């Protein structure tokens, strides 16, 4: 919200400077986001007089004729060329930023132009390039430098916050301050008021989408241009100036966050009708934009006879034909409070986004309408002529703000802080509010400007804020938590710890985006994503991973392609979605592997990544195995299912060739599961003393039957004094019976409280030798020293 | 066939011993009440064992732990500041000392918890070493109380035992607090008291120490106008009623098929 | 004394937005760009477990948690809750879509303002050394009054960091937890307790801390950008 | 007496003061992962040893050992390792070790020293013969454990 210091200097006249203020205002709760130093005026740009403008024959210039002190020529080509008004001539040789040239004495078509008169967009003072600056023909005496009307200005982009939409008007900022402190000069409404009746009437169709509505009546309008003053103050702020009245309007809006327009009467007929539009009804709006209303889009109507029109789009934009002009001698003024939401989705659905719809969006002093027309009525009398109807049309009576209970020692124990009640009750009635009581709960009823004020809380941070919040000490809670927290954190220290071993072991972490791409679900092969966005940011991530296992072979290509990694071992943790919302834990193996740098014989593959997990998991103490079992996204031949402490978690496995085929990518091993992991509590196994009876065989079985079941059968019934079982050697040819495979198991007994006799393992193998006959399974050797 | 139930590349899988574990369990439950962990030194020079901690010679209290001294050239023991510092070496009996190297080196307030290693002349069985671990805590600053200690120890039963665990504290005798005492845990489990540690407000003398060896130094008084407690509680207790361990010999044997045990452990 | 709880990244626009007092066609809802999630077969829990209605969405913040632990919990306690949290916007260099936040609510009886000023003091102690000092300033939110952002000095980089926001809870947000909360059958809890929290984004600090020029990276998955963190503690 | 709990801004000085017990756990810890066994051997030594093991005489001893075994301080933490591994392959007979260690020595100034030893058939695949140990094999462990930690690692014999 640009805010012209030299302005805002007016309602308090004791500011100390642009930075000083930028201080203020940020402890106030406005934030500024820039400062800048605006109107440089060269000394040559000297204000004129448009004596006569002379249309050059044959072109669409003309030959003004100006009084400049002195009475000089200028050829100019702008629509409001015409005698009159006041211009800003840059006399020959002045150099201006808005043309990066040096202004001289040219000729052009015939006559020679002494200089030249500007626009908005050549003197720098606005963006706005298509026609000369128009001033009072006597704003100045002729040749005078402008600059010596024209002051530089500092302005502030401040920060307004839904909160406080009083705050959308410069005389709300000046109120804040005034309540630090500083002095506050408003503005007051010179107004001679004559009773007469107003040629028009006001009808209300819509009490829902206009709470509250007034109408002014000024006649005898004189639309000339705004006084130098004025002009400079909007220019600054962000607007143009048009006229008199019209600028009056805009002005008086960013005085006080109170959107008026100016209605030309000729175009009212006999009354001004708020009501909701009909279907199609058009409106051409101010932006000279043909527009098609909507049945509930509120609007400003006019009627004459039994005929009702669009006169402008109510709080956001007025139509282009009721607009004032120079011939305008009368108008209705609207000065009213709409309705939020309807303005909210009204501006929205017509792609409009303008200072009236912004302040309706945000709010309106629900009992500032009859104030803000006397503001602007006086204005429209002293720089329009303007004879003014003592009266108003009123429709809407709001009820004035609640009493809210406010106790002082709240404040201060909410605070940590301990202000004196005086200190407090002064602070609120600086903002405006009134304060009744005399302790210790008082009775606090707010200025009908602060929406932001409702509950006590919103009465202590407004003495906070004009204490300082800087004048609130440093503490720190000291209390014994409640039981039921006790505990709390073990699920995220749990995980963290994983993704520590993880880290350590030789896992590198990555970070993938949430989102999937519906195609995936697809070449990935999974079922499709349960969940989608109704606004995605782009098509390839319009729906939530279901599988985290895909984001990492995407990487390992996208690496690959970068850079050209002879390997990885990564591995993410991340949230996944389907059915519910599960953590996940998984990582991708591929690469040449380990081994010696210098030194062929490489460990990788499969077996690398699934003896790295079995790492992992002797290291987090929990039992795993991996049974076979075929998935769609897996390799048929490299694939089984992960099975940690006996209950399956999710899979291990090489990819599928033909996903790899697909994605341009070699043989990619991974795997993938659910946390949080099985938790097993420990069970202290105070080791044996005595030694352990060594122990040896292979087990002979079809090339088909998996290392597991052989082991889990072996191990089920090797007697309950077995120590260790352990696979050294897995052969397979001859002279075995073909099609067969023996499995060197390395076994050990242990008795705790005394040694074993050879006749209690001898016996105690027979029984692993006979069970395992008794399947089908032989045996190539036993009891080897 | 391509199995996939076949052992993988044996690759080795790592742990921590039991200590490890039980010590950080520890710290981080005093963390969490902001205690900052600071270690010593296990060679310490008798002024900072004994001395400093009101702890004079000939005298009955020096009895309570059994010292272990050593002699040899050539050893230079540094004190807070880093500098060079005299004294009749020994192997520290507890980690107390540290609560005065600490404070000469830095001024109140702060919360710390040093743990260590410590030694004491004694047989070696199955509830009792020679060497084991410590935690000592101590709390210096304006205002500081018994309340306070009591606090904290009560905060250390539940982050330890549960929401039905409870703390007891009995007068008893330490020459470096007064008052003093030794305090118990509820372990509702167990359902029996357990004889944790000592711990009381420190003694005027162990400022009064403090800020002599401070000026000594160049250093201006810090303690003059403080107050603060302190406690000293011992691991190897703890990490074997709280991991089944029955020997505690065990700790220190080195041995595999023991230390394997607590790999998964957190 | 902050413990740590995580939070769904899939909400209920009843945790992400009313229960922390910000309306609908609301102003303040603007403050946040929602990502709006369809579908049919998903289950979403609430504190206790149970299952819960609303429009489901990506949490916008991680505030809701905010709401889930105090029906799922007693005063008093410290809290602290990290995670991802998505915006709709443009994914550029020091912008993004993606990002984590990390909360913080302290909730019980006498806590005050001068607490969370405290606490952010001793954030900026432990990030940015003995030189390093806390700034606040008024700002809007619906879930806090007394309000505001909070910016943390950067001695080395000599300049102001606006690190977050935060303020002492709203009265609505009591109220609509223990709402939320009869309607479960659990008693009121809130009722005579205060509570500040605030809430500050990670990918900001970790880049003025690890010299990360460009946001975008850590979603990049790039290996060349990982690995030079390995290191890192 | 009541129960209470303290609240107060540390002083300045005590800042920090925990960053060297960290930094020792954080790498305990990450060596806890990457694969090495964790150990915890006597600080005391046997004088015998600085013979056996060939290390210049320990400069501290006790004026009351428990045992002659026991009467002098470590200076090497790596014997008490390399005989652990005997001490294991006498009750129980494992084929392979990875441990590490990490305490106090004592020589000229006490300083914190970190150690572990290798040993047995090595890392391979349990049915096939392929083996990778020896050297190298901790010669790498270490690289990781470096790599890991961000630092710079070379071995000049
Ligand atoms: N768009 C109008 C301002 C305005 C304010 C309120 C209601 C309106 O219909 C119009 C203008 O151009 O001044
Ligand atoms: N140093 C005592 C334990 C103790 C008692 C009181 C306070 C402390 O800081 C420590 C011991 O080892 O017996
Ligand atoms: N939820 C806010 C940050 C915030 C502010 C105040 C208190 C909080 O708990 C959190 C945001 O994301 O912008």
């Amino acid at each position: 919200m640009r805010v012209p210091f030299s302005w805002l200097k007016a309602y308090v006249p004791e500011l100390e400077s642009p930075e000083v203020l930028e201080e203020r205002l940020a402890g106030l709760g406005f934030e500024t986001d820039r400062i800048e130093r605006v109107f440089p005026i060269p000394r040559g740009v000297v204000f004129a007089r448009v004596l006569e403008a002379h249309p050059i024959p044959g072109t669409r210039l003309k030959r003004l004729v100006l009084d400049a002190g002195r009475t000089v020529e200028v050829v100019s080509g702008a629509e409001n060329a015409r005698k009159g008004i006041g211009v800003a001539l840059a006399l020959p040789g002045t150099e201006l930023p808005g043309l990066g040239q040096k202004v001289g004495e040219r000729v052009i078509q015939g006559v020679r132009s002494f200089g030249m008169a500007l626009s908005p967009r050549e003197l720098g003072v606005g963006e706005y390039g298509g026609g000369l600056l128009e001033f009072p023909e006597d704003a100045l005496p002729p040749g005078t430098p402008l600059s010596e009307a024209w002051p530089e200005e500092v302005v502030l982009d401040l920060e307004v916050t839904p909160n406080r939409p009083d705050a959308l008007g410069l005389l709300g900022l000046a109120r804040d301050l005034h309540a630090l402190g500083y002095a506050l000069v408003e503005p007051e409404a010179a107004l001679k008021a004559e009773a007469l009746p107003l040629p028009f009437a006001l009808k209300v169709e819509d009490p829902e989408g206009a709470p509250h509505f007034t109408l002014g009546y000024a006649f005898g309008l004189r639309v000339a241009p705004s006084p130098l003053w004025m002009q400079r103050a909007l220019f600054a702020a962000g607007m143009r100036p048009i006229n008199n009245v019209v600028d009056v309007t805009n002005y008086v809006m960013l005085e006080r966050a109170q959107p008026m327009h100016a209605f030309d009467l000729r175009f009212v007929g006999e009354g001004i009708a708020v009501r909701r539009a009909r279907e199609g009804e058009r409106l051409k709006t101010l932006d000279g934009v043909e527009r098609t209303l909507h049945p509930e889009d509120l609007v400003i109507a006019g009627w004459r006879g039994e005929e009702s029109f669009p006169l402008g789009l109510a709080g956001v934009m007025g139509g282009a034909e009721s607009e004032v002009r120079e011939d305008t001698e009368a108008i209705a003024l609207e000065v009213a409070c709409f309705d939020p939401v309807s303005i909210r989705k009204t501006a929205r659905r017509h792609g409009l986004r303008t200072e009236a719809s912004h302040r309706f969006e945000r709010g309106v002093d629900p009992l500032g309408q009859v104030p803000a027309q006397r503001r602007a009525l006086s204005l429209l009398q002293a720089l329009a002529g303007a004879r003014v109807a003592e009266a108003l049309l009123e429709a809407g009576s709001p009820k004035p703000p609640e009493a809210i209970p406010f106790r002082p020692e709240y404040a201060n124990r909410l605070l940590g802080t301990s202000y004196p009640e005086a200190e407090q009750i002064a602070i609120l009635k600086r903002l405006g509010c009134r304060v009744e009581g005399e302790g210790p709960t008082y009775r606090v009823t707010p200025p009908s400007h602060r929406l932001d004020l409702r509950l006590e809380e919103d009465l202590v941070e407004e003495v906070a804020r004009i204490q300082g919040y800087e004048t609130i000490p440093l503490a720190l809670p000291a209390f014994f938590p409640a039981p039921d927290n006790r505990g709390v954190e073990a699920p995220y220290r749990k995980e963290q710890r994983l993704r520590e071993v993880l880290s350590g072991l030789g896992f590198q972490e990555v970070y993938t985006y949430s989102f999937m791409d519906p195609e995936d679900a697809r070449r990935f092969r999974l079922d499709p994503p349960r969940l989608l966005l109704l606004n995605p940011l782009a098509p390839e991530k319009a729906a939530l991973r279901t599988h985290l296992f895909p984001g990492l072979v995407r990487v390992l290509k996208e690496n690959l392609d970068l850079d050209r990694p002879e390997r990885a071992l990564l591995f993410e943790v991340g949230r996944v979605f389907r059915e519910r919302e599960e953590t996940h834990l998984a990582g991708l193996l591929f690469g040449e592997g380990v081994g010696l740098p210098w030194a062929k014989e490489r460990l990788s593959g499969y077996f690398l990544l699934k003896g790295y997990l079995e790492a992992l998991f002797a290291r987090l103490g929990l039992a795993f195995r991996v049974e076979a079992q075929a998935f769609p996204f897996l390799h048929p031949g490299v694939s089984g299912r992960v099975l940690v402490e006996g209950e399956e978690v999710g899979f291990l496995g090489a990819l599928h060739p033909e996903i790899a085929q697909e994605l341009e990518l070699p043989p990619v091993h991974l795997f993938e599961l659910r946390l949080p992991l099985p938790d097993k509590p420990l069970a202290f196994q105070d080791p044996s003393r005595h030694p352990a009876a060594f122990r040896d065989l292979a087990v002979v079985v079809p090339a088909p039957t998996p290392y597991g079941e052989v082991e889990a059968l072996v191990r089920e019934a090797a007697g309950p004094y077995l120590e260790s079982l352990a696979l050294f050697d897995l052969y397979q040819g001859p002279p075995l019976p073909e099609g067969h495979k023996s499995l060197a198991f390395h076994l050990r007994f242990r008795h705790p409280k005394r040694t074993l006799r050879d006749e209690e393992v001898e016996e105690a193998v027979s029984r692993v030798a006979e069970a395992l006959r008794a399947r089908g399974f032989g045996l190539r050797g036993l009891d080897t020293p | 066939r391509v199995d996939v139930s076949l052992p993988g590349a044996s690759l080795f899988s790592g742990g921590l011993h039991p200590i490890t574990l039980m010590e950080r369990e520890l710290v981080e439950i005093f963390r969490a009440l902001g205690y900052q962990a600071v270690e010593g030194p296990e060679v310490e020079s008798e002024f900072f064992n004994f001395d400093a901690l009101n702890i004079p010679e000939h005298h009955p209290a020096r009895d309570m732990w059994d010292t272990f001294w050593l002699t040899g050239e050539g050893f230079r023991l540094e004190g807070p500041l880093g500098e060079e510092v005299e004294g009749r070496l020994l192997l520290r009996t507890h980690t107390s000392p540290m609560q005065v190297r600490y404070m000469v080196a830095h001024t109140p307030p702060f919360r710390i918890v040093v743990p260590g290693r410590v030694f004491r002349f004694e047989q070696t069985d199955a509830t009792h070493e020679a060497v084991f671990h410590q935690l000592e805590g101590l709390v210096v600053g304006e205002g500081i109380a018994m309340a306070h200690l009591k606090g904290a120890i009560y905060e250390l039963a539940q982050a330890l035992f549960g929401p039905d665990s409870k703390v007891r504290f009995q007068p008893v005798y330490f020459p470096f607090v007064e008052p003093g005492a030794q305090f118990a845990v509820w372990w509702p489990e167990g359902g029996k008291w357990l004889e944790l540690g000592g711990a009381g407000m420190v003694h005027p003398k162990v400022f009064q120490a403090v800020d002599a060896y401070r000026e000594r130094l160049g250093l201006p008084p810090a303690y003059r106008g403080v107050t603060g407690f302190a406690f000293g509680l011992g691991v190897e207790r703890l990490a074997m009623l709280r991991y089944g361990i029955p020997d505690i010999r065990y700790f220190f044997g080195g041995r595999l098929k023991f230390l394997e045990q607590f790999k998964g452990v957190l």
